[PDB]
This record gives structure tokens, C-alpha cells and sequence, in this order.
């Protein structure tokens, strides 16, 4: 109906999943580069 | 032969896989979502985490 109210008001979205830090580096989301700076205490990322 | 220096042989193994048990323990999980430092830092939020 067009007046539902509050606990038969209907959804409409598209459902999916995803399950993470079980993947290939394909396309992730981007931070900042530097140069590899070696013999020294860095930060190294990849996958978080 | 070697059943002669069987004992020191033994604690030698007794040490050196005690300290490789205590190093691939850390690969069990403890009832967490891994033992991986890196998974429960990047998965979740600090007050969650």
C-alpha cells in the first residue's frame, strides 16, 4: 500500500556480499606512495 | 651408533622445538577472527576492535 507505517513498510535495494582479506590485489583503495627507502623503518602497506 | 648423546641430543630438541612451538603458536587463532595482527587491524574499528 502507499500508507504502510511502521512495521510493513517495504525495501528496495540491490542485496550482495562480500568477504574481504581473503582476495587477490586486484583494485583497492589508494593512499599516498613514497620511494623504498631501504635499511631504514618504514611503512609498507598493501591490503591494509 | 646413535643411540649415544641421546639426552643432550633430547633437550636440544626439547629447547629448540619448544621455542618453534612457541613460534607457530602464534598462527592459532585464541577464539579471535585470526591471529594475524593485520586482519584484526584492518577489518574493524578501535571500539569494536
Amino acid at each position: 500500500q502507499p500508507t504502510n507505517g511502521v512495521g510493513y513498510q517495504p525495501y528496495r535495494v540491490v542485496v550482495l556480499s562480500f568477504e574481504l582479506l581473503h582476495a587477490p590485489a586486484t583494485v583497492c583503495g589508494p593512499k599516498k606512495s613514497t620511494n623504498l627507502v631501504k635499511n631504514k623503518c618504514v611503512n609498507f602497506n598493501f591490503n591494509g | 651408533t646413535p643411540s649415544a648423546l641421546g639426552k643432550l641430543q633430547d633437550v636440544v630438541n626439547q629447547n629448540a622445538q619448544a621455542l618453534n612451538t612457541l613460534v607457530k603458536q602464534l598462527s592459532s587463532n585464541f577464539g579471535a577472527i585470526s591471529s594475524v595482527l593485520n586482519d584484526i587491524l584492518s577489518r574493524l574499528d578501535k571500539p569494536e576492535a
